[PDB]
Order: structure tokens, then sequence, then C-alpha cells
């Protein structure tokens, strides 16, 4: 079997652009390529099956998904913080909200985060590989 | 106009780390330009990149600067380098692969646990359950009282870091019974069932 073990903390590899997925101090959140990175070791949770919670270790938050579609890191747990983690036939993950339905984890090219009502299943901004936190 | 060799899409060489699940093909590039024709070495930790140096070997289009792995595997990690040059100077572009195994399955427990266990009245006693899954694993212990009963359910609240395992302090005839580890994932379902008896 692969070695990485489900309980220890992850990185967030996004297909687009090559960002890590970085969950600040302040709440704020966006993609990185520095793996020194201190804030995108994160905490993957499952609350019940196949739906998990993402936290950024550091900046103890955990990452959300607003009604507009906007990514934050809350320092409270909330219904938002709750996304469908699914295993693609391509064998990278997504991340697609359980409250807004429709809208995925994404980055931009950028390196910024892409609003939740602007993805898409086909998108190439929603894919994620999860890798160990070295 | 003969000048040295440049990157004509630098925009297409942003992404120094490749990060790909295993299986997958991985294509390196490095558009150049320059006059005369630059040509093209592609160097893997450094050194020369022979067709030896992995099952299958690799494939080069010169037409568009790129380098082509097939069905990459986790001993392709490492540096591969790609070095243009004329007679007006050499350049040179790092990228880092990475391959990532998946393990599409629904979450798989190890044999044997969790053990049975017996006790008297009063006693105290644990149920360990080791499971392995790349998907995230949802895991809770089940009591049967089919009557069932969720007396531990992993989430924010109860961390994978505890979950594993299940204790019962001062057990009462009460807590004898039919013990579950279940574990869940995108993919499915499985559990393992032990059973505490409990003694005068």
């Amino acid at each position: 079997f692969p070695p990485g073990h489900f309980k220890d903390p992850k990185r967030l590899y996004c297909k687009n652009g090559g960002f890590f997925l970085r969950i600040h101090p302040d709440g704020r959140v966006d993609g990185v390529r520095e793996k020194s990175d201190p804030h995108i070791k994160l905490q993957l949770q499952a609350e019940e099956r196949g739906v998990v919670s993402i936290k950024g270790v550091s900046a103890n938050r955990y990452l959300a998904m607003k009604e507009d579609g906007r990514l934050l890191a809350s320092k409270s747990v909330t219904d938002e913080c709750f996304f469908f983690e699914r295993l693609e036939s391509n064998n990278y993950n997504t991340y697609r909200s359980r409250k807004y339905t429709s809208w995925y984890v994404a980055l931009k090219r950028t390196g910024q985060y892409k609003l939740g009502s602007k993805t898409g299943p086909g998108q190439k901004a929603i894919l994620f590989l999860p890798m160990s936190a070295k | 106009n003969k000048r040295a060799p440049y990157w004509t899409n630098t925009e297409k060489m942003e992404k120094r780390l490749h990060a790909v699940p295993a299986a997958n093909t991985v294509k390196f590039r490095c558009p150049a330009g320059g006059n005369p024709m630059p040509t093209m070495r592609w160097l893997k930790n450094g050194k020369e990149f022979k067709q030896e140096h992995r099952i299958g070997g690799y494939k080069v289009r010169n037409q568009h600067w790129s380098l082509i792995m097939e069905s990459v595997v986790p001993s392709d990690k490492g540096n591969y380098t790609c070095v243009v040059e004329n007679e007006y100077g050499s350049i040179n572009h790092t990228y880092h692969l990475d391959v990532v195994e998946r393990w599409p399955h629904r979450p798989i427990l190890q044999a044997g646990l969790p053990a049975n266990a017996s006790t008297v009245v009063g006693g105290d006693v644990e149920f360990v359950c080791k499971v392995y899954s790349d998907a995230q694993p949802h895991i809770q212990w089940i009591k049967h009282v089919p009557y069932l009963k969720v007396l531990k359910a992993a989430g924010v609240n109860t961390t994978d870091k505890e979950i594993e395992v299940l204790y019962i302090r001062n057990v009462t005839f009460e807590d004898a019974g039919e013990y579950t580890c279940l574990a869940g994932n995108s993919i499915g379902i499985s559990f393992h069932s032990a059973w505490l008896t409990v003694l005068p």
C-alpha cells in the first residue's frame, strides 16, 4: 500500500499552477508554491462518510466557503466548513461544499482562490493531490 | 539578428514543482528561441538523462521544447533540467517531479482487530482498530443493543488521533456484547466486530 497515513497532516497541491492550498492566521485563504511555507500543513478530518473539514494547522482555522462563494478560514467550525471529498477517476481529489452543493474549493492559476460560484466539475482549478507534510 | 537563447513562454514554466498521481504522463516544457536555433538537453538530477534511466524511457518533441515521460512512477521523482544553448549563451530551468500513488478502495481494517475481550464486572477494557484508506475515512464505534448504538464517532470534536482506540472503564454486565469498528469513505464501508464478555 502507498506510504501516507490518513490521520497525518497533509498538503493540498492544486493541479492548476502547482499551488499548495494555504490557510493564513488571519483567516485569509490562497495558494503558494513554497513547500516550506508553514501555513500549508493541513489536517483533514472526516465528519461523516465522504465529508471532511480542512484545518490549517498553524492558522488553527478551518477552511470555509461563504454564501457568495468566497473562501476563508474561520477560528470556529460552522456548517460551511464541510466538503465532500471525492477521489476522481483521474486520481485527483475535489472538495465540494456540503452547504453550497455546486461549488468547489479551487485556486485560480494566479495563486488566488476561485469563487465557488465560478467552479465546475470539468475545471482544473478544483483538482487537488494530497501530499505528505515532509 | 543573431542572439543568445531565451525563453519564449515563461508562463508555461512558472509551475516548477510537478506533483502528479502515478501512472500519468508528464510533459516538461521550456519553449525557447534564439539565432542560431539553440539546442536542447535534459538532465535528471544534474546528470545526463538516458533512455535506460527509467523503464520505457522518455520521448522528446523538439518542435515544442518538451520532455515526455509516460506512466510515471514514484522512482521518477527528482529534478529535471532543460539546458538550451547556442554560441551566444546557455540558459537552464529546473522542474521537480513528484509522484503520488492513489489507492481507490473502501477503507480496509487490520484482521483480528478489534479483538474479543473478557473481564469481571468493574474491570477496564479496550478495543483497538487499525484502518488504512486513501480517501479520508470516517470511523465510529458501535455497540449492538439490528439495534445499534454509536458510542464514538470521528469528527472535529473526536479527532482520528484517538478514535482508533475505544476504552470502557468500570465495565458492567450491561457493557457486555458485540462491539464494532466501522470505517467508511466515499467509495464504501467496512467493519470488524469483537465481543466483550463480562464475568462475575
